């Protein structure tokens, strides 16, 4: 039982994105995000857990960074590397006692 | 027990799509 917030729409010629979490913090084993581009299947691009691992989706190193704030129950994930095929619908979500966890998402954009 | 039935609860909002369309 966990429940999932984002944050990240827009164009900028910067660059930006995030998440954030919910429910009792750092239980944080896999915790990862996802990305959808519109009539298409789903599609997870970076994991991060409790124990500073990092690794990514083929496209979005040098594009992306994972970071995880322990403080204010959040993951965060800054987007770099403007390209807009980035665009799509989002998710970023975890996996406690191995159930399957989900949120809304978020979109990005061109220029 | 409760994973399953989370696992369960987001997968008949997939069921409830499929059947809309069908």
């Amino acid at each position: 039982e966990v429940q999932l917030q984002e944050s990240g729409g827009g164009l900028v010629y910067s660059l930006r994105l995030s998440c954030a979490s919910s429910r009792s913090i750092d239980g944080i084993n896999i915790m990862r995000w996802y990305r959808q581009a519109p009539g298409k299947q789903r599609g997870m691009v970076a994991v991060v857990t409790g124990w500073g691992s990092t690794n990514y989706v083929d496209s979005v190193k040098g594009r992306f960074i994972i970071s995880r704030d322990s403080a204010k129950d959040t993951v965060y994930l800054q987007m770099n590397n403007l390209k807009p095929e980035d665009t799509a619908v989002y998710s970023c979500n975890a996996i406690y006692r191995g159930s399957e966890y989900w949120g809304q998402g978020t979109q990005v954009t061109v220029s | 027990q409760i994973e399953s039935t989370q696992a369960i609860g987001q997968r008949y909002e997939t069921i409830h799509g499929g059947l809309d369309s069908i």
